[PDB]
């Protein structure tokens, strides 16, 4: 069946009989927002690879390459906790929706999980999760006992935290999976990879449900749309694609002429009408997620921007970057 | 490639939604929850930090 | 002697004024310019601007009117902006040389010491060490009025009359001319000792030990011999030459330290 | 996190330490709270994280002192009001914290005003044990968080915390600006209630 | 409020105990060891980021031998562009490997994040290519066809045999030719020839010239 894939993929292309940005081109766009730096969270020293927000929309963690996981206050610019790491080649970080747990993880093939609310006044390492053989690249949190890690041995996983070992492993990836996003609809997640595909996996079932190819080059940014029915992919060739889980084709790909370099992070506002993407041109960019125009540029950084996140209500947006400064807009 | 060739069609039974229906369905998350997003609109400055 | 020299300050102090504004609109405008070497070169850009406009204009109005136009409104304030514009555009040079010496002849040890939090510490240390020095130009400076046939000399004048006003210049000769030009000789020969041993930029580096010790040569000597010679030299033939050599000196400092580099040229070529 | 203080000896008022054990006091506040043999609670002192944000009682400003030996996680001129039993407070603040919670075993040697709301009620189980409270000013800041601190105690023992809803305490314990009520139901055994505020260094308004 | 005023001697007290920690992550120099197979890169100086540290003239170095799934090196290489030098070790051995292990040096040189950091070429086991050619059975002209067409220029190595030094300097010139083709002056290669104990100091006085060629561009000389 070497040629069997060319018949289903050509038939599924017929189910996608249009694009996105022609029906929403006539609607009222964003225009030009200048989400200026309300606060500016200074204190990291090396570059910054990942931040994750809080559930209360006022705390956030951030992961840096000096071996620090700093828990911030979005309101008073306050170092709530600064968690010293052991493996400082950190490429990802996460925050539990209970607000009790954070988890780091990077090139040392390991996901360490940290407990926030404790007695004896600390943030302790709860469950260090070995079991990967490649560089860990995106950890998330579905529950205080469910973490979905993506790694550099081409394997997505799923773990029982209290036990200490995996419950599932999600294979089917040629290149390394770089970035993962859990869904609001709690039974699915998605992960893009270096082989320009993005295998929609399944939390409850076990096997990777759908596939999503379409980039010219590798992929390093995944985020769910907040309805859980779509998601946007940020690649390393200045193409920021969006898809749909039950359509499997390209929803829209936000591209401009002046961007030639990689798109390190992708996030979404609470409306699902602000696609925020962090590029290698030493500055962010606000895309309107429907009409796909440059409707805002969050140029405040001097080096490449690697992370992004909108709150659980849409109020603020923090961006870290390699300038060691994480800058919350409003 | 033997187990992979039996896996390209073992999960290829996805019921497809049209993207034009989805381009009205993705806007259903935008025409609803519109004003509750502080960044799509010029939100006020009373309780906004 | 006075007809063409009115447009001679206005060509060399006006082009240095647009030269130093091209320095600070390259440092403060581009993203990756967060270097220590862009800090001493703004501590030299505006310090040369305090003589490219605060010393080029009081000699510009001196041509059209032989007396001081500003009177006491300016000749106590703008003369403070001619002993700080001189002594800080000649002491950032002392600051930038010891940066350029440690960066080359000890380049590992200057990957760690020299950072943006240390360059901002030394330029603020050196304006405050010299603003609190140049407050001495309030106590020994007052107006003066005299007259002659084709002269009514109300200029930005003086005080105790150059017999007791000497050590404002003899110490200034050994701090802002002797120090930044024998440390540009000892600590640029060491770059020549290393680059030519391991090198084609040593021509541009041999210029500025000559070019900065040649232009502060006659003026720091003139204000040292005017404190030494009773009824001193005050003619527009020679003493205007001791000011033209100053206004072009602070006009070519945007050319040396920011146009003779690969970094700031590509930074200029971005915008 | 088991805390403990030092007892102290009976000395005339005008003629202490909380050597707590086995936790991180270098990231916690370190209070003192006096409790009278006849009346009840009153605030005493403070030391924050970092050597020195020290407050003092208005009747003890210059009296016995407070400290924090943050390496060892330890701690090192009275009156009739200062002839009370001192009991310590563990607390630390961040945007989501539940401060004031753990109390030492302190029965030691011998102001924005707030209401009391019938300070003498005996034990009636089974039904709602709803106590109201009020303060002389609006506790609610512009952020939107009412900073009320409603405490508990035990007969012959150390205090604890009930109100939001702190930790280490049971579940059955449970408002507006300038006036707020609680809805506690289904009272059980091992039950000296309190309600305080901490918007400034003055202090609960009563002594129940 | 006094709660939030006590929630602000966190951020002024974390930085007292964090910026004093982040001033140790910039006093040591970073290297990146990168050798393919049977190259002896574990034996040049002496869980998946096996990293060693060594100090010479009181300058602590810190190289990161990264054991990955394959030699793609595409996406974990972005973490190492704050690094002074990529120490590249490759052996004096079979010539079907050295046409792929020199197509290794060409994907490290023409990279994107590595367009500023200058690679060190650290050729190991110098006394095992003579023993491959003193036996004479090594068909060096077979794999490398243009080897016999040229010969050695002056300044040869003092066991000063010309038939091996014609080959010793051939592979070095084969890699400098892929170095200086498209290098743009920002980064240059630094070849060597060693299993000897002259290995550590030859990275010390060579990363200096990687630094000194930045302070000839950073300090406007």
């Amino acid at each position: 069946a070497e040629q069997l894939k060319n018949q289903i993929r050509d038939a599924r292309k017929a189910c996608a009989d249009a694009t996105l940005s022609q029906i929403t081109n006539n609607i009222d766009p964003v225009g030009r927002i200048q989400m200026r730096t309300r606060r500016t969270l200074r204190g990291h020293l090396a570059k910054i690879y990942a931040m994750h927000w809080g559930t209360d929309s006022r705390l956030l963690v951030s992961a840096s390459q000096d071996g620090k996981l700093i828990i911030w206050d979005s309101y008073t610019t306050n170092k709530v906790h600064a968690i010293p790491l052991r493996s400082s080649w950190v490429m990802t970080c996460a925050y539990a929706p209970s607000g009790n747990y954070v988890a780091c993880g990077g090139l040392d093939n390991i996901c360490s999980i940290y407990n926030l609310k404790t007695r004896e006044g600390n943030v302790r390492v709860s469950r260090e999760l070995a079991g990967h053989t490649g560089y860990l690249s995106c950890c998330r949190f579905l529950d205080d006992n469910q973490i979905v890690t993506s790694s550099g041995d081409t394997t997505c996983a799923l773990w029982d935290i209290e036990t200490g070992q995996q419950t599932t492993t999600f294979t089917g990836h040629t290149g390394d999976v770089m970035s993962l996003s859990l869904a609001p609809d709690t039974r699915l997640f998605v992960s893009g990879a270096c082989d320009a595909s993005a295998k929609l996996w399944d939390v409850r079932e076990g096997m990777c449900r759908q596939t999503f190819t379409g980039h010219e080059s590798d992929i390093n940014a995944i985020c769910f749309f907040p309805n859980g029915n779509a998601f946007a992919t940020g690649s390393d060739d200045a193409t920021c694609r969006l898809f749909d889980l039950r359509a499997d084709q390209e929803l829209m790909t936000y591209s401009h002429d002046n961007i030639i370099c990689g798109i390190t992070s992708v996030s979404f506002s609470k409306s699902g009408r602000l696609l925020l993407a962090g590029y290698d041109d030493f500055n962010c960019n606000v895309w309107d997620a429907l009409k796909a125009d440059r409707a805002g540029v969050l140029a405040g950084h001097d080096n490449r921007v690697s992370c992004l996140g909108v709150t659980d209500d849409g109020m603020a947006v923090a961006t870290g970057s390699w300038d060691s400064f994480l800058k919350i807009w409003n | 490639a033997r187990k992979l060739v039996e896996q390209l069609k073992m999960e290829a039974n996805i019921d497809r939604i049209k993207v034009s229906k989805a381009a009205a369905d993705l806007m259903a998350y935008c025409e609803a929850h519109a004003k509750e997003d502080p960044l799509l609109t010029p939100v006020p400055a009373s309780e906004n930090p | 002697y006075q007809v063409v020299t009115i447009l001679l300050v206005l060509i060399i102090c006006g082009l240095g004024i647009v030269g130093n504004i091209m320095v600070v609109l390259v440092v403060m405008r581009t993203k990756h310019m967060r270097t220590p070497t862009n800090c001493y070169l703004v501590s030299l850009a505006v310090a040369d601007l305090m003589v490219l406009v605060a010393a080029g204009l009081p000699n510009i109005t001196d041509s059209i009117y032989g007396s001081w136009v500003y009177g006491y409104v300016g000749c106590l304030c703008i003369t403070y902006l001619q002993y700080l514009g001189i002594n800080a555009s000649s002491c950032s040079i002392t600051a930038f040389t010891i940066e350029r010496y440690i960066a080359i002849c000890h380049p590992i040890k200057a990957q760690f010491l020299c950072t943006f939090s240390r360059a901002k510490k030394i330029i603020i240390f050196v304006w405050a060490f010299t603003s609190l020095y140049c407050m001495l130009w309030f106590f020994l400076l007052d107006l003066n009025i005299s007259t002659y046939k084709d002269a009514i000399v109300i200029s930005c004048g003086y005080k105790i009359s150059r017999n007791y006003y000497s050590p404002i210049y003899l110490m200034d000769f050994g701090v802002f001319y002797v120090v930044p030009m024998i440390l540009a000789t000892v600590l640029y020969g060491f770059i020549a000792r290393i680059l030519f041993l391991n090198k084609q930029v040593t021509k541009m580096l041999a210029v500025v030990v000559i070019l900065f010790a040649l232009l502060w040569m006659p003026y720091r000597t003139l204000v040292v011999v005017n404190s030494f010679l009773s009824s001193p030299f005050q003619e527009n033939w020679f003493l205007l030459f001791c000011r033209i050599c100053i206004y072009l000196n602070s006009a070519i400092n945007p050319v040396i330290y920011n146009l003779m580099s690969q970094k700031f040229r590509a930074a200029f070529r971005k915008l | 996190v088991q805390l403990v203080e030092s007892g102290g000896g009976l000395v005339q008022p005008g003629g202490l330490s909380c050597s707590a054990s086995g936790f991180a006091f270098s990231s916690f506040g370190m209070h003192w709270v006096r409790q009278a043999p006849e009346k009840g609670l009153e605030w005493v002192a403070y030391i924050s994280s970092g050597s020195g944000t020290i407050y003092y009682a208005d009747t003890v400003k210059g009296r016995f002192t407070i400290s924090r030996d943050d390496p060892k996680n330890t701690l090192f001129s009275l009156r009739s009001e200062d002839t009370a039993m001192y009991y310590c407070v563990r607390s630390i603040y961040y945007y989501g914290s539940s401060p004031f919670d753990f109390w030492g075993q302190g029965t030691t040697l011998t102001d924005i005003v707030m209401t009391q709301a019938t300070s003498s009620v005996p034990v009636t189980p089974g039904e709602s044990v709803s106590i109201s409270c009020r303060s002389s000013k609006s506790l609610l800041h512009s952020n939107g968080n009412t900073y009320l601190y409603w405490f508990l105690q035990r007969p012959g023992q150390s205090p604890q915390l009930l109100i939001n809803l702190a930790s280490g305490v049971p579940d059955r314990f449970s408002g507006s600006g300038t006036a707020f009520t609680l809805t506690i139901s289904r009272l059980e055994a091992e039950d000296v209630y309190y309600c305080m505020q901490h918007l400034e260094y003055p202090t609960f308004g009563a002594g129940t | 409020s006094a709660e939030d005023k006590a929630a602000a001697e966190r951020s002024k007290m974390i930085d007292k105990n964090l910026r004093e920690d982040g001033e140790k992550a910039r006093r040591t120099l970073r290297l990146l060891l990168l050798g393919a197979d049977n190259s002896g890169k574990s034996t040049i100086v002496k869980s998946g980021i096996f990293e060693t540290k060594f100090q010479v003239d009181k300058v602590n170095f810190h190289m990161f031998d990264v054991g990955g799934e394959r030699d793609e090196r595409r996406k974990w290489i972005q973490c190492f562009n704050d690094v002074t030098a990529i120490i590249f070790v490759v052996d004096s051995s079979d010539y079907n490997r050295l046409q792929e292990a020199l197509n290794d040096f060409k994907s490290i040189w023409n990279n994107r994040w590595l367009r500023t950091i200058s690679v060190i070429l650290f050729l190991n086991k110098q006394d095992l290519l003579a023993e491959k050619v003193l036996a004479g059975k090594s068909k060096i002209e077979d794999y490398f066809p243009e080897f016999a067409r040229y010969t050695t220029p002056e300044d040869a190595t003092p066991g000063e045999d010309p038939r091996v030094t014609r080959a010793k300097y051939f592979i070095r010139k084969e890699f400098v030719d892929i170095s200086t083709a498209s290098g743009d002056g920002r980064h240059i290669c630094y070849p060597h020839f060693t299993v000897d104990t002259e290995n550590a100091r030859r990275i010390f006085n060579d990363c200096k010239d990687i630094i000194l060629q930045m302070n000839l561009r950073e300090y406007n000389l």
